[PDB]
């Protein structure tokens, strides 16, 4: 009949390989597809969605859910700070965004952060979150903060500042540091002590090349 | 390493087809050729489900439903004589299983089973979307029993079949001790509600029971 | 201010999370039949208020069984043993201007929770008490019963990122009210409502709660349930 | 010639394949094929032949005939009362439905009931046929029978009544009860005990899916 | 299990093809290779018939008349040398069959057969609609001899050959035992007259003799 | 199905050969190329650029 001839490759075993596999029922016919709310098409589609960042993940605040509550209300030091990649970073790699790239080795994209402030509906004051470029040094004081990129957030007229940090990827990263513009001000009502939240998602679109086994799992 | 300018566009690796697609060793397993005409060791069995192995397990619990057709190849070696045939049986959910080696189920016309001989391309067996619902549960917050009796998180639907692997060779002069590894892949793969990712170790292979783990790991203060 | 009605059951209302994008909606055979109710079955089912300390974890109910003694719904769960529905859930706070908190209001369907102590179950009646919620746990509990501490809510994944599901945040600070509406999600077109529990409401406080000492010592926060376009299978002959 | 490479279930023998068999006798032309008649298409035009349904399967009366007759002429309880699913059914699984249904795992659709009442052309009365759903308990009394669904089958009118019993699947069922509503009214010539015959088949058209070994057979 | 929603509509699967046309082992058997050189033990014969193993004969007589092509695919083992080369030999219902392993039988023209030799894919060969008449008879209420004479039963019309099978190797230095399994199936079905299902178990292979058996299993009282 | 015969040089390993190697990560998409100045397309634009000639290579 028609010559062939086997090239190196015939008759192996790749793992990776997309052959028509023999059907083991052809006579079965399988059940109707029919729809369910909420189909996933692509993973980034679940790196885009907010999920709440531990920033408070100190020795003994880690099996409580006092590890999601950056505590407000000394304007000498700043309120938190942590490195600015999701990989790596005990911060950000238990988040949604932060666990679907320890899947990929290669990862390039933005990290858009929310800070909502859940404290009263009258205490006000001023916050200072200020961003330092991958290569710079951390700013030691507030005045050294506000020279550099920052966003002077006041509370009292809106309660979620949203950033978009860039330049994210690996294959040395920002800072996300926070500092007292002003105290909270607070009526004779109200409590002092306050609470902000963050989050954490893909800001616009999110690039990610290569598959690997997670480090988590052991 | 350095930090380099990774610039590129690309999210066609992150699609679900090319994130569960993947071909990975779900059972290893010895099985005899002679001796003990009536014992459990000269077969293998392997109930298929996605709960074997938890680095594949944990990627299936991104999901709560799923469907997807599998199509395993097995890759069989020998120890210890003549040139060695296999059969790789699959029954399906509503199957006979054997009993023995010599068992009259491995003659069921119903049950599909390659012959695969010694030297040739591993078996590949390729079996479609079985279940009875519309898609794989990963997780069923429900009891199987009415009445909430024992059971518990355990439904029918996710049923996939099981897989009789033997000797077809009736005996040896020497014993021969072959080996199987059984590569499970899924395919055409569609997959709906996301799920967030586990965060404790687990502990059995049939249920979602757990220690309290640590949220992340910690570090010293808030500020450093 | 918006006083919505449905059928015999009134509430006050001051934006809708449409869970996974998708409005709750019917099947829609001669060989299986469904019976649509439409009367009733839709009202509100108002749950009882939960009072909100400083020292609250968190709280569940599970669904559709929550409301297996809530009027007709809860009764044509007895007579019919396939259904499913859609189940726009409130949850108002009603708190003062002085107080402050915040909550994570979320629906998880397919919330298999997990034992307190491995290697066994639990009786069954500790995942749901009807109409009343289990709480969760500040810390870590042992017994046959559902590990319910918070940072592991019930499944083994954390709780902060818990977000993936139809969720809504309550800020005291600016709102009070959530509303989820949730359109049977499941693998099958209809399922038994006692064997199988669809959803589980957990309304999980991240900030926790604080006032000063004039003020009430806790927060009731009110759920109520409309069930959305529940349908039965058919007990006629054909 | 072709460079071809052999992909992993090369040179295997997988039990269900479709392929083109090389023909032993390639010079032979077989015999031409007549019109015989009776062709079947469908297994499924075998389950839809009506066929007698042993009802009164009682410890003695399996090896005869009397499995088949219902005894008609105390109306506290009930004249007969089976599960409704032609598997796993003592009374429904040796019919012509019921046997075509264990050659599969998964099968799902209606069944018809036929009662022909084969008394005396002048005994006279009522007997009311009560469908329980599959979640429901059965009637204890005749008035909790009538609550439900049912059919006052007047025997003087009619003498066949017919059913279709929806949500008949496997992959905890109904229950087709009888009553007597009234008495069997019968003039001094005609005789007093009567029988009444069933039948089952498929109503109007009937889904299965998965094809296995039979249980009967050892 | 539970009770689910089965919801789907198809009868693809009851098809009278999708039915039959199923591969199942039919004929098991052992043939040596070397010593009694007029013996019956060297090779094989199995004359094929659908009345070979009660499951598939069960399917065979839900219907009168069917005729199909058949395809049957064997698997030969062997125990225990050279590398070994068999011969199985088809003999049509008009063909003259050996005697012994060495018979000149083995060489007529008209017997189509396989020279499979060990370790390459198993032997298939495919036999068209033989019988005389236009289709196979599950069922032949009629008498061989005409005038009522002996053989009840037994028509001429459905008769579709016989396989001989043995090594084509003349010797061998040690024994060597091989086992072949032989598995039938239907091609290319049609199926007239349908029948009612067998409901007595089977008592010999050549006849419909049967023992009394009960319609269904008994209840308690006609209420229960 | 389709008969095949195996002619000479079947299942060998020739050295130099131009055949379809299968990819051991399809998934997996290349990095995009860029504009790299100075591309070589030909050896013998090497040997087209002048360069100096060592005639004065005496013994020491």
């Amino acid at each position: 009949g028609v010559p062939v001839l086997n090239t190196p490759g015939s008759n192996q075993f790749l793992t990776s390989d997309d052959y028509q596999s023999p059907s083991a029922m052809p006579q079965f016919d399988e059940t109707p597809e029919m729809h369910i709310p909420g189909e996933v098409r692509n993973l980034m589609e679940i790196a885009e969605v907010d999920s709440v960042v531990p920033v408070n993940n100190v020795t003994g605040k880690t099996k409580s859910m006092d590890a999601y509550q950056i505590p407000v209300g000394d304007k000498t030091k700043p309120i938190f700070s942590f490195q600015m990649d999701p990989g790596y970073s005990s911060v950000l790699k238990r988040t949604l965004l932060g666990e679907m790239l320890n899947y990929y080795a290669h990862w390039s994209g933005s990290v858009k952060l929310t800070f909502l402030f859940c404290g009263s509906a009258m205490a006000t004051g001023k916050l200072l979150i200020s961003y330092s470029p991958p290569g710079a040094s951390v700013p030691t004081s507030r005045k050294d903060a506000m020279l550099g990129t920052h966003i002077v957030w006041d509370i009292g007229l809106q309660s979620s500042c949203v950033l978009c940090v860039p330049w994210i990827s690996q294959s040395s990263a920002g800072y996300i540091t926070c500092w007292y513009q002003t105290n909270i001000v607070v009526p004779p009502g109200a409590p002092t002590s306050c609470d902000v939240l963050c989050f954490a998602s893909a800001c616009n679109d999110f690039s990610v090349r290569l598959l690997r086994d997670t480090p988590f799992m052991a | 390493q350095t930090r380099h300018v990774v610039n590129f566009h690309s999210r066609s690796e992150s699609t679900i087809e090319n994130f569960m697609g993947r071909a990975a060793c779900v059972f290893m397993d010895q099985y005899k050729i002679n001796g003990e005409e009536t014992s459990t060791d000269r077969f293998a069995v392997w109930t298929i489900n996605i709960r074997e192995m938890a680095q594949l397990r944990r990627k299936c619990e991104m999901f709560t439903y799923m469907r997807f057709d599998i199509e395993m190849t097995m890759v069989i070696t020998s120890c210890q004589m003549p040139v060695l045939t296999h059969q790789i049986m699959y029954v399906p959910p509503g199957g006979p299983i054997p009993a023995k080696v010599d068992g009259y189920e491995w003659q069921t016309s119903t049950n599909p089973s390659v012959f695969w001989t010694e030297g040739n391309a591993p078996p590949r067996i390729s079996i479609p979307f079985i279940s009875v619902g519309n898609a794989y549960s990963s997780f069923y917050d429900g009891w199987s029993h009415f009445t909430q009796d024992g059971t518990y998180g355990y439904t029918t639907l996710n049923a996939m079949g099981k897989l009789y692997i033997r000797h077809v060779n009736r005996s040896s002069p020497h014993q021969i001790t072959s080996t199987i590894r059984v590569y499970f892949k899924p395919k055409h793969i569609k997959a709906w509600v996301p799920r967030p990712p586990r965060l404790c170790p687990y502990i059995n292979k049939r249920d979602v029971n757990f220690v309290v783990t640590e949220i992340t790991d910690s570090r010293t203060s808030i500020t450093d | 201010v918006r006083s919505m009605t449905l059928g015999n059951s009134t509430i006050t209302t001051q934006n809708v999370v449409v869970g996974y994008g998708e409005w709750p909606s019917y099947l829609s055979t001669a060989e299986d039949q469904p019976t649509q109710p439409d009367v009733a079955t839709c009202r509100f089912y108002t749950l009882e208020s939960v009072q909100w300390e400083k020292t609250s974890p968190g709280w569940w109910w599970k669904f559709p069984e929550a409301l297996k003694n809530m009027g007709l719904f809860g009764q044509n769960m007895h007579y019919h043993y396939l259904g499913r529905a859609g189940y726009t859930i409130h949850v108002q706070c009603n708190a003062s201007k002085f107080h402050q908190g915040c909550l994570l209001v979320v629906c998880v369907p397919e919330a298999e929770m997990g034992c307190a102590d491995t290697d066994t179950t639990f009786p069954a009646t500790e995942l749901t008490t009807e109409d009343t919620p289990h709480v969760f746990t500040s810390d870590s509990i042992t017994g046959k019963k559902v590990q319910a501490a918070v940072c592991n809510a019930g499944m083994g994944v954390g709780v902060g990122n818990l977000t993936i599901f139809p969720h809504q945040w309550i800020n005291l600070r600016t709102n009070n009210s959530a509303t989820i509406v949730i359109p049977y999600i499941n693998s099958v077109p209809m399922d038994n409502m006692f064997r199988h529990y669809n959803f589980t409401l957990m309304i999980i406080p991240f900030a926790p709660l604080n006032f000063t000492d004039g003020a009430t010592a806790y927060v009731p926060i009110t759920v109520t349930i409309a069930p959305m376009y529940a349908e039965y299978n058919g007990l006629r002959l054909a």
